[PDB]
RNA sequence: UGAGUAGCGAAAGACGGGUGAGAAUCCCGUCCACCGAUUGACUAAGGUUUCCAGAGGAAGGCUCGUCCGCUCUGGGUUAGU
RNA sequence: ACCGAUAGUGAACCAGUACCGUGAGGGAAAGGUGAAAAGCACCCCGGAAGGGGAGUGAAAUAGAACCUGAAACCGUGUGCU
């Protein structure tokens, strides 16, 4: 099938309400002092506790 | 099976044999998260075989290991079945299970695949 | 007082860049650097160099401290399009648009 | 699938070459028209 | 006469000059019998053999405009006595 | 606009060491897999420098690319049989 | 009391040219910094492209993708709903 009518900019932007990405999900490393992903090793000094 | 890893039956068994053998040689390798959770069972059941030491245990482990040669030490060469029965199994005589540890790294460029580190405890 | 930096004619589609720009708009400078380094999208390293260039403009050209800074503005604008073709079946060709964007980031001390 | 054009250097010169056009009266008119046009190449 | 145009100074020709061989650029429409008599008349030596070859024009470009280089004819001269046909 | 939608052109890769601003994709090594009346070796037609070395990453390569049949500079084809 | 770059010759510019066809033959698009190159020494982020200052100039939102710079279309921030 082919579209019957042109899609307006109002309808197009409504459809993109939920099209987006999320936050990485990061925590602070208490050896590096810098940010890292949860349950992943630090990348500054390469340490993983626990 | 358990998880098919996007391979046929013959390819899956050949790839687990290659990953398991290379881990004995270097004791620390980097791979994919999904692959690492299936290598666990393969390597850990091979260490159980090397802790028995019988001839039948040796011949049942030669059906999974590959014929590589390790000239890493400065002394005489040895294969990967001599290292499994001689050195690795020597230092696990006390703990019962859990000879492998997995550490997460993160996504890799160009693929987004989760990278992990797998090593012997 | 505000400082700014611009990256011009970046060979990435404009609406793929804008997804990343939505996360760092309004955050502290130290927090925005960490978000960009941990997001696994193609345009994250590109935007990383634009924010770093603007931060260093606030320290040499002006007299501003990089502890009280925030990301004031972050937007993408369209650039020239590169026109290509793709051979389809039955002897027909289809056009391909390789798009381009301009990226601007402004960092403000406040006030 | 076999296509129409199978190249051959000898046939190209013997059918469309300079000496073939000159060896007849209607082929000399072809060369005269391509000089009034200003073409960079006269024959093949 | 002045059949010869220029000498050839390259890596391969340098390895030739260690075994009494000399590489020149000659006129595009001469045979190696004329080249044989031209070398002995100028440098006063005794030639023993001449080998000769041709190269096609190459496609070249600068800016937008495309053209072709000159075609050339190369001669390698073997002597039995004498040397130092250049510095 | 359709829409971040269809597709990305028959197939087995895995790990270690390097280089690098940046590596699933480049170089080296090991194991494994495929053809073998041919995916091997010559060669006529046709194409016309696509051949070699040192450099480069704007565009082309249906992804990436530090790499190339792509870009720059310099080279290479020798007959009395 | 002809045209002023979709006009005027197909061609104001390296045009019967790029390109297309075995061949006869068919055939485009592309003008404009500044009065004067005086075409941005030097510092900072980066591998580079790109940019922020400092200088030239009457003017740099005149920086060679350069006089003026409309509409479609794409974005950021805000008063009322």
């Amino acid at each position: 099938a082919v579209p019957k009518r042109r899609t307006s900019k109002t309808r197009k932007n409504k459809r993109r309400t939920h099209f987006k990405i999320s936050v990485p999900g990061m925590t602070e490393c208490p050896n590096c002092g810098e940010y890292k992903l949860s349950h992943r090793v630090c990348k500054n000094c390469g340490s993983y506790n626990g | 099976g358990y998880r098919k890893l996007g391979r046929t039956s013959d390819q899956r068994k050949a790839m687990l044999r290659d990953l398991a053998t290379s881990l004995i040689i270097s004791e620390r390798i980097e791979t994919t998260e999904a692959r690492a959770k299936e290598v666990r069972s393969v390597v850990e059941k091979l260490i159980t075989l090397g802790k028995k030491g019988d001839l039948a245990s040796r011949r049942n482990a030669a059906k999974t290991l590959r014929n590589v040669e390790i000239l890493n030490e400065d002394e005489t060469t040895q294969t990967a079945l001599q290292k499994l029965f001689g050195e690795i199994a020597e230092r696990y005589t006390e703990r019962q299970g859990g000879y492998t540890r997995i550490l997460k790294q993160g996504p890799r460029r160009g693929d987004g695949a989760e990278s992990v580190i797998i090593e012997l405890v | 007082m505000e400082a700014k930096a611009v990256a011009r004619t970046i060979r990435i589609a404009p609406r793929k860049v804008r997804l990343v720009l939505d996360l760092i708009r309004g955050k502290n400078a130290a927090e925005a650097i960490a978000i960009l380094k941990l997001t696994n999208k193609a345009s994250s390293p590109v935007i990383e160099k634009v924010l770093m260039s603007a931060l260093a403009n606030a320290e040499h050209n002006y007299d501003m401290n990089t502890d009280e800074l925030v990301v004031k503005e972050a937007y993408a604008n369209e650039g020239p399009t590169l026109k290509r073709f793709r051979p389809r079946a039955q002897g027909r060709a289809s056009a391909i648009n390789k798009r381009t964007s301009h990226i601007t980031i402004v960092v403000s001390d406040g006030k | 699938v076999k296509r129409t054009y199978q190249p051959n250097k000898r046939k190209h010169s013997k059918v469309h070459g300079f000496r073939k056009r000159m060896s007849t009266k209607n082929g000399r008119k072809v060369l005269a028209r391509r000089r009034r046009k200003g073409r960079k190449v006269l024959s093949a | 006469r002045d059949i010869l145009k220029r000498p050839v100074i390259t890596e391969k020709s340098s390895e030739a000059m260690a075994e009494d061989k000399y590489t020149f650029d000659v006129d595009t429409r001469v045979n190696k019998t004329q080249v044989k008599m031209a070398v002995e008349e100028i440098f006063n030596v005794k030639v023993a053999s001449v080998n000769i070859m041709n190269y096609k024009p190459k496609k070249k470009r600068m800016g937008r405009y495309q053209g072709y280089t000159n075609k050339r004819r190369k001669a390698i001269v073997t002597l039995k006595e004498g040397s130092d046909d250049l510095f």
